[PDB]
C-alpha cells in the first residue's frame, strides 16, 4: 500500500491519493471488481447512477460491439436510493472506509435528482455527487438536461442548495455547442465538471434487419470517442474557472496524460475495465515512468503548467 | 490473476461446419470444478474491446488444458479470427466465470436427463463426464438444425451409463425433428433434467418438465463485463420480476421457467 | 466490365450501376487512385470541395490517427471554380465520360454556393450536388450552416433556384437534433440528402503538450464513427420523404448493407480508401454474395423493403 | 496489385536503440529505380488504419528483397507493433512511391555531396549504392543524436569513392556535434547535394547551399492516402506559395530551400 505524492491531486471535496476513477455504470458498486484486486488501490469510484426509486433499465439486448468502441443501452438499473443507502454506499463504507465515493445521481426530473442529491451525501463515504444530466427531462417532453444551458442550470441551481458534498456535473457531449452549457452550470454554483458522457449510436443485424439493441439507441464509449472527449474538454477547460474530470476512451497511461494536455484534473475510466479488469491499476503502476518520460513532475504541477500555457 | 491469463492454445481444428474446437493450455484449468461455467475470451483485435463469453466444453486436470467448441461468423467478427489462431498462439483468458451446474447432490440411483441444442451442446460434455462418476443413469437427447453442424457425439456415445440420442431438424441425421421430439418419447421419472441449447428450445424443455424442482437451465445473453458490474446480460426473475437476474454471474444456468436462481 | 442489376439503384439525377461511391475529400478528382483501377467500376464519385476561388488549405500537420479512424483539418484545399470546370471535371468526362460525377460545394457565405451551384452542373459529366454544409459561416459569427435548420433552409433554397442538376444536402453530425434541420432542408426543396459529414476530434503530443493538428480542431472519421451515423440516418429516414445516401465509417460490404438497413439508398465511402485503395472494388465485388446470404433480391427491393417495415 | 502487396518478412531485428531493420521479400522489389521512394505499411491492429509511410533503405533485385529502417514509439504505436514481426510474418505494403533521388544524370566526374541525418539516413544507402556505380566522387557526412542511435556506418564505409564522416550531438561517437559542423569542413566544389534528415539539418544544408541548383532535398510529413488524392501532406512552392507541393506523389524529395519540386 505505497502511495505516490506525484500522483496525488486534490479536487472539490475530493483528496485523491491518484487521478484514477473507475466511470460511473462500468464498476457497478464495486463488489464484483473488488475480487480482482484491491480498490484502495484506486483514486476514487463513480458508482453506477442512483435514482430515488429502483429501476430495472431497458429491455435486452442492452449491447453491442462497434469498432473500438461498444454501445449500451443499460437503462441505469439500480436498486434505489434506499437500498443504496442501506446496503451499497455501507459495504464500501466497512470494506474501504477510507476511499471517497463519488455518487452518481439521475432521475427523469428536478425532484428526482433533488431527493437524492440531499440523501446520498449522508454517507459518510460519499465525498462528492457526479450528475448525471444526460437523462430525458419529462417536464420538458423528454429532452435531456444536458441539452438546455438554462434547464441545466436550474436543475444544479436547485441541487446545489440541497447537497451536503461539492457538486459535479457530467456534461453531455451530444450538443452543437458545449460552451453555454458548461458556461450556465458554472454560474449556477457547481463545484467541478466530469465529461464527457456517452455519444448516440445504432448498430443493425443484418440478418433480422432490426436494431441490435432493444431500445434502438444506445449510448457509443470507447476509445473511438476519446478525440471527441478531448475536443469538448480543451474546449471547456478554456473557459471555466473550475475542474473538469475527464473521461472517453481512457485505456492506458498514455490516454490519461493526453486527457491532462487537455485541462482535465483527475480521469475516469470506465469501458476499458471490460476489456482488462486489471486497467486502472495497471495504469496507476504505468503513470511515474511515463511522466519522468514527458518531463512531467507530479500531476498537480501539470495541471496548473497546463492551466497557464493555454495552448 | 487467477481470473485472467494468457493462456496458451494447443490445438485447433474446425470440427463441424463453421464449428471449431480449441485447446487451451494454463493455470487457471486447476480453478475449474462444476461443468457449466464460460471464459470471457479476448479477441485478437484492438478494434473489438468486447469479450467473447464461451462455455466451457471439458478439461484435464493433470494435462493443465480446458476445451471449447464455438460457431464462427463471417470474416468481419470476433470469433472468425479466433478460429485462425494456430497451436503455440496466446489467447487472453478471463476465468473460469458463473455458476455451474450442480452434480454434488447427484446419486447413482436417481435418473439423469440431459437435453442439448446446437452449439449449447459443448458444456453438457463436462457435465456428462462429471455425472458418469456418480453412476447415475443418463439419458442425453441432442438435437442440431443439419448433420454438417452435428458435434460431440463420439464424445458422449462413448460414456457409460448414457443412453445418446440425437435429432436434426431436416433429419439428415438420427431422429426427423427437433429434441422436443424425442423429449416425449422418453418413458421414465426424471430427477434432475440439466440442458442448454437455443432459446425456443430452453423454453419447451422448461415447460414440459414444470413440476420438476431439479431443473437446471443454462443461459446466454449479450454481455460486457462479464462479472456482474455493468447488468448488461439481465433477466427477471421469475420469483420476483422486480429482481435481476445476471447471467454471467447470477447464471449461466439457473433453476424454474420462465427463471428463478 | 460486367454490370449487375441486383446492385443498380437510382436516386434523383443519378443512375447508378452499383451504390458505391467515394466519398468527397478522400479521392480527390480521381486522378490518383484511376492509377489503381477503372473507376468505371464505381457508381458514382463525390469529387472534393469546390470553392469559388483557390483554397489553400489549413496549415500542417492536417492529419492524426485515433482508435479506428483519424482526425483531417485539410481546409478544403482544391484550385477553385475556374480549374475545376475548365481542368478537373473535364478530365473525368473525357476519361470517364459514362461515370456520373456529385460535385462538392463549399463557401463561406451563401454568396459562395450560389456561384459554384449554378455553374458546376455546366459539366456534362456533373449530374448531382452535394452541398457541404459543415463550413463556418461568415455571415452569422462562424456557425456552420448545417447547425441551424433556418439558416440551411434558405441556403437550400437560393441554391436550388440556380442549381441544373438535383441538390444533395451534406448533413452535420454536430448537433443536439438532426430532425429539425433535415426537415428544413427537405421543405426548402432539397432532392436528397447525404450523411454524415465529420464529428470533432482532438489529439494531443505528449512530448510537445500541443494539439497534433495545426488547427487544433479536426474532423474526426472512419469505422469509429460509423455508429453515430447510422444512429442519425435511421432517425433521419423516419422523417424525411427524399433519398439519403449513408457514410461514415464504411469499410466493407457488411457495412454497406447495414447502411441499407438504417434507411441509406446509396453509400459511399471516404476514410477506408486511405487503408485499403482498392477499398470500393472489392466491396462492389462482394455484395451479391453477401446479399444472397442476408436473402437479398436486389437493393431495390431492399430499399423498399425497408421503407414500409419501418422497424 | 503492382502498388500493393502482402510482403514476406524475411527478418527483422533491432540494429540501433528503437531502430529496427526489416527486410522484406516481394514482387513490388521488381518495381523499384530510384532511391528515395518510400513504402506506405498498413499496422497489424485494426484500431490503427493510417498505413505508415518508411522510406526504402535498400534492395536486392535478384533477391526479390528490399529493407528498412525504422524508430519505433512506445507500445501504443505502429511502428512498436510492426517491430515485433517475425520473420516469415506478411505485411500489407504499398508502393513503390514518390518522386526518387535523381541519379541518371551523374557522371563519374562531379562531385557528389550526401548529408544524412538521424531516421533520415536510411534512404541515402541505396543513394550511395546506386552512385557508386557511376565512379563519381561520394562525400557522406552522417550525423546522429548519439551513439546508440547511429545506424549503417559499416554499410556506407564498405563503398568505394565515399569519404564518411560521422557526427554525433554529444560527441559519444565520431566528430562532436551537428552534420553542419561537417559540412563547413569541406573543401570542394560540389555538383550535386542529397540530403534527408531532420527539418533543422534541411534548412541548414539548403541554407549554406542556396546557389547550388542541383539540390536534393527528401521531405517527411503526416500523410493518409499515400498517393496525392488527400492533400494533407502539402509543402508551399517556393516558386508560387499558391501552389501546393505533395510530399507523397510530388516528393519526397524536391529542388531549392523552401521547397521547389
Ligand atoms: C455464458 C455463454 C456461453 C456461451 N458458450 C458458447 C459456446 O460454448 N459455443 C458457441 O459457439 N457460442 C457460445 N456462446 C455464444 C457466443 O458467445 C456468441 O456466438 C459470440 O459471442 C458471437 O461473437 P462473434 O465474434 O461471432 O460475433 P460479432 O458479431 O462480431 O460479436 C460482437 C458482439 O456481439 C456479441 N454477440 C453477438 N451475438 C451473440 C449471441 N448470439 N451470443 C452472445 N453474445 C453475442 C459478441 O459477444 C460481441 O460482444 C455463449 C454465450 C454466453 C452468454
Ligand atoms: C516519405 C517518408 C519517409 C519516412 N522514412 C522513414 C524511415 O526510413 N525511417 C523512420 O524511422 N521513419 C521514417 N519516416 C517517419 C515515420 O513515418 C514516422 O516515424 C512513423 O509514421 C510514426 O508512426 P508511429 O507508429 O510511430 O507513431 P504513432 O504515433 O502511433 O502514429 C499515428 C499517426 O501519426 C503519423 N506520424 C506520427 N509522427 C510522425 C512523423 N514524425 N512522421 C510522419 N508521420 C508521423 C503516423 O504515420 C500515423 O498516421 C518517414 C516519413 C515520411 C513522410
Ligand atoms: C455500461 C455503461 C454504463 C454507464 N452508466 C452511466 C451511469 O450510470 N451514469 C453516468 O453518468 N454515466 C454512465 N456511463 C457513461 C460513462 O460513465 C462514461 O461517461 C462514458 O462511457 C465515457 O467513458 P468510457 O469511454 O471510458 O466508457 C455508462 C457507460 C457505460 C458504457
Ligand atoms: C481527408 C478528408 C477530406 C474530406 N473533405 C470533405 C469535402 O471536401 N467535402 C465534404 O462534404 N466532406 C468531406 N469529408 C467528409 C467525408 O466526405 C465523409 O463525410 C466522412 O469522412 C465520413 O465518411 P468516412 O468515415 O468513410 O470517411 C472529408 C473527410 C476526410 C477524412
Ligand atoms: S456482463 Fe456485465 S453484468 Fe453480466
Ligand atoms: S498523403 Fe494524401 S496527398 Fe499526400
Amino acid at each position: 500500500m505505497t502511495e505516490n505524492n506525484r500522483l496525488s491531486v486534490k479536487l472539490p471535496g475530493l483528496d485523491l491519493k491518484n487521478p484514477i476513477i473507475p466511470a460511473s455504470g462500468c464498476f457497478g458498486f464495486g463488489e464484483e471488481y473488488a475480487k480482482y484486486y484491491d480498490l484502495n488501490k484506486l483514486g476514487s469510484i463513480m458508482v453506477k447512477a442512483t435514482t430515488l426509486h429502483p429501476r430495472f433499465g431497458n429491455p435486452t439486448p442492452r449491447v453491442a460491439e462497434t469498432a473500438s468502441g461498444m454501445l449500451n443501452a443499460i437503462g441505469l438499473q439500480n436498486p434505489g436510493l434506499e437500498v443504496i443507502m442501506t446496503e451499497k454506499l455501507p459495504w464500501l463504507n466497512e470494506n474501504f472506509p477510507e476511499l471517497p465515493i463519488i455518487a452518481n445521481v439521475a432521475g427523469s426530473e428536478e425532484a428526482d435528482y433533488v431527493a437524492v442529491c440531499a440523501k446520498i451525501g449522508d454517507a459518510a463515504n460519499v465525498k462528492a455527487i457526479e450528475l448525471n444530466i444526460s437523462c430525458p427531462n419529462v417536464k420538458h417532453g423528454g429532452q435531456a438536461f444536458g441539452t438546455d444551458p438554462e434547464v441545466a442550470a436550474a436543475l444544479v441551481k436547485a441541487c446545489k442548495a440541497v447537497s451536503k458534498v461539492p457538486l459535479y456535473v457530467k456534461l453531455s457531449p451530444n450538443v452543437t455547442d458545449i460552451v453555454p452549457i458548461a458556461k450556465a452550470v458554472e454560474a449556477a454554483g457547481a463545484d467541478g465538471l466530469t465529461m464527457i458522457n456517452t455519444l448516440m449510436g445504432v448498430r443493425f443485424d443484418l440478418k433480422t434487419r432490426q436494431p441490435i439493441l432493444a431500445n434502438i439507441t444506445g449510448g457509443l464509449s470507447g476509445p473511438a470517442i476519446k478525440p471527441v472527449a478531448l475536443k469538448l474538454i480543451h474546449q471547456v477547460a478554456q473557459d471555466v474557472d473550475i475542474p473538469i474530470i475527464g473521461m472517453g476512451g481512457v485505456a492506458n497511461a498514455q490516454d490519461v496524460l493526453e486527457m491532462y494536455m487537455a485541462g482535465a484534473s483527475a480521469v475516469a475510466v470506465g469501458t476499458a475495465n471490460f476489456a482488462d479488469p486489471f486497467v486502472c491499476p495497471k495504469i496507476i503502476d504505468k503513470l511515474p515512468e511515463l511522466m519522468d518520460q514527458y518531463r512531467i513532475e507530479s500531476l498537480e504541477s501539470l495541471i496548473q503548467e497546463v492551466k497557464e500555457g493555454k495552448k | 490473476s487467477q481470473l485472467q491469463e494468457m493462456m496458451t492454445v494447443v490445438s485447433q481444428r474446425e470440427v463441424a461446419y463453421n464449428i471449431f474446437e480449441m485447446v487451451l493450455k494454463g493455470t487457471l484449468v486447476d480453478e475449474m470444478d462444476l461443468p457449466g461455467q464460460f471464459l470471457h475470451l479476448a479477441v485478437p483485435n484492438g478494434a473489438m474491446l468486447l469479450r467473447r463469453p464461451i462455455s466451457i466444453s471439458s478439461w484435464d486436470k493433470r494435462a493443465k488444458t480446458c476445451t471449447i467448441l464455438y460457431r464462427i461468423g463471417d470474416e468481419t467478427t470476433g470469433t472468425y479470427k479466433l478460429s485462425k489462431l494456430e497451436s503455440g498462439a496466446k489467447v487472453d483468458v478471463m476465468g473460469p466465470l458463473g455458476n455451474g451446474f450442480p452434480v454434488a447432490e447427484v446419486t447413482s440411483t436417481d435418473k439423469i436427463l440431459i437435453i442439448g441444442g446446437g452449439i449449447g451442446v459443448p458444456p453438457l460434455y463436462e457435465l456428462a463426464k462429471q455425472l458418469e462418476k456418480t453412476g447415475c443413469q443418463m439419458t442425453i437427447l441432442l438435437g442440431f438444425a443439419s448433420e454438417n453442424v452435428k458435434i460431440l457425439e463420439n464424445e458422449f456415445s462413448n460414456l457409460k451409463n448414457v443412453t445418446l440420442k440425437i435429432a436434426t431438424d431436416d433429419g439428415s441425421y438420427g431422429t426427423k425433428g427437433h429434441v422436443g421430439m424425442l423429449m416425449n418419447e422418453i418413458d421414465f421419472e426424471v430427477d434432475a433434467l440439466y440442458t442448454c441449447g437455443a432459446p425456443a428450445m430452453l423454453k419447451a424443455v422448461a415447460k414440459k418438465y414444470d413440476q420438476l424442482e431439479r431443473l437446471y437451465i443454462s443461459m446466454e445473453s449479450r454481455m460486457a463485463c462479464g462479472i456482474g458490474a455493468c447488468y448488461a446480460c439481465v433477466e427477471h426473475d421469475k420469483e420476483d420480476e422486480s429482481h435481476a437476474l445476471k447471467v454471467c454471474e447470477d447464471g449461466p444456468v439457473f433453476l424454474g421457467k420462465q427463471l428463478s436462481l
